[PDB]
DNA sequence: CGTAAGATCACGCGCGATATCAGAATCCCGGTGCCGAGGCCGCTCAATTGGTCGTAGACAGCTCTAGCACCGCTTAAACGCACGTACGCGCTGTCC
DNA sequence: GCGCGTACGTGCGTTTAAGCGGTGCTAGAGCTGTCTACGACCAATTGAGCGGCCTCGGCACCGGGATTCTGATATCGCGCGTGATCTTACG
């Protein structure tokens, strides 16, 4: 089955409670679609990494480790899923 | 005449992005390289190529850092740089806590 | 791009500052020495709108 | 501590996103997870940042701006 | 010693930063910034050379220590 | 005829763009020297091949377990509107 | 600091696809047995990059001449304000 538009499941109240979390208070209107965009550059960034390690593995799953190791390489090292 | 605040440092902006001689002389450096050094460990030697790279490495971090601190003034609809502008510069780098 | 940039300064020889000016102009160059800083390479040079007289 | 993104159009997007790279993939729910994780840490930090810049606008609203300014400072493009 | 960093030499490092106005405390804050840079650097530089057993501290030194500071530097024998 | 209100032309005053002088910037060119670049010769020191061994890797076959899919159920989560209120934007005074 | 326009919060109403469970099918990963290609090393051979030493020049520097660029001022133009002349209305 296709898949488009997904970016959008990011709903408005996802961001508003993580921009809670990150200590925002007031949220301005146009804010939600650069997250989107934000998040989608890092997906896409995380995840070209990902799929070329389980490339090599020769696999078609990607594993746990494959992210792991993707985080790592972004400067961006990740602990609780092993590695 | 006088020229208009603001138009000569505009000039030495242009003349002094044209050019990449460093821009601290060099003793004063060495001294405080020195200095700094002395507090590490005592009776130390440096190579003059060594002190040179030291001075290459600072005079580009403080190169960037004044334009990123220049960009966070012009956010705040400021046009001089103030403490706080490196302070927040900093901060958002990770390099101050 | 250094001997293009070179031959945009007038030069023969190759100096950093060509090298600086190719790695920098060079969007992807410039992404890949991202925390790469070149001796005697200089900056760009950039000046922001704001800072120009009106 | 609890996720703030709601799992399933999470892992639908993500899903889309490898597929632009490569058809045919499949994914250990673990490996999904760690890259909310991820996700939620890497923006949440961003946010931070944001909120730290609209105070330095004498501003309490966050705004584009904003976030690329500071995405700017953090060397991210 | 530290305030041989002149005031003029740090708005000449401005200038080519991009900055047209700068403010008093500025200068003094520069000046902190650098300490602290260089403190940091040349610390990584002599643990270097005290692991090197040597007396003089060496251009490898300081290259490798800007390589630890993700601050790698070229044209000093990389 | 005589006075009062209105339209238009002439004259005067005020704000903005664009002709000129003038000192500081910038570019180009005649002519010289140089320390770095370039090439040739010697010399070590590096690359390559005859030929061997265990080693790692490739391949094939048996086992199966989480990965995937759908259906039903339940409900926390998402979206639209009244509004008014603090926030955002714009003008202005002061003096650092 | 003052003044004015307004974006969106709370609450309410409404609607819906996200989690649990329950079932069912299953893809390629993981674990044994076969089979084979190759790189380190040793001898021996051969040859190329580095350094020393020559030779040569692209550009800095000096000095001079020529072309450009803000700061100041003044005229042209347009817009607003005032008096004179012509017009209309009222007495």
């Amino acid at each position: 089955k296709v898949l488009r538009d997904n970016i959008q499941g990011i709903t408005k109240p996802a961001i508003r409670r993580l921009a809670r979390r990150g200590g925002v208070k007031r949220i301005s209107g146009l804010i939600y679609e650069e997250t989107r965009g934000v998040l989608k550059v890092f997906l896409e960034n995380v995840i070209r990494d990902a799929v070329t390690y389980t490339e090599h593995a020769k696999r078609k799953t990607v594993t746990a480790m494959d992210v792991v190791y993707a985080l790592k390489r972004q400067g961006r090292t990740l602990y609780g899923f092993g590695g | 005449h006088r020229y208009r605040p603001g138009t000569v440092a505009l000039r030495e902006i242009r003349r002094y992005q044209k050019s990449t001689e460093l821009l601290i002389r060099k003793l004063p450096f060495q001294r405080l390289v020195r200095e700094i050094a002395q507090d590490f460990k005592t009776d130390l030697r440096f190579q003059s190529s060594a002190v040179m790279a030291l001075q290459e490495a600072s005079e580009a971090y403080l190169v960037a850092l004044f334009e990123d601190t220049n960009l966070c003034a012009i956010h705040a609809k400021r046009v001089t740089i103030m403490p706080k502008d490196i302070q927040l510069a900093r901060r958002i780098r990770g390099e101050r806590a | 791009l250094a001997g293009n940039a070179a031959r945009d300064n007038k030069k023969t020889r190759i100096i950093p500052r060509h090298l600086q000016l190719a790695v920098r102009n060079d969007e992807e160059l410039n992404k890949l020495l991202g925390r790469v800083t070149i001796a005697q390479g200089g900056v760009l040079p950039n000046i922001q709108s704001v800072l120009l007289p009106k």
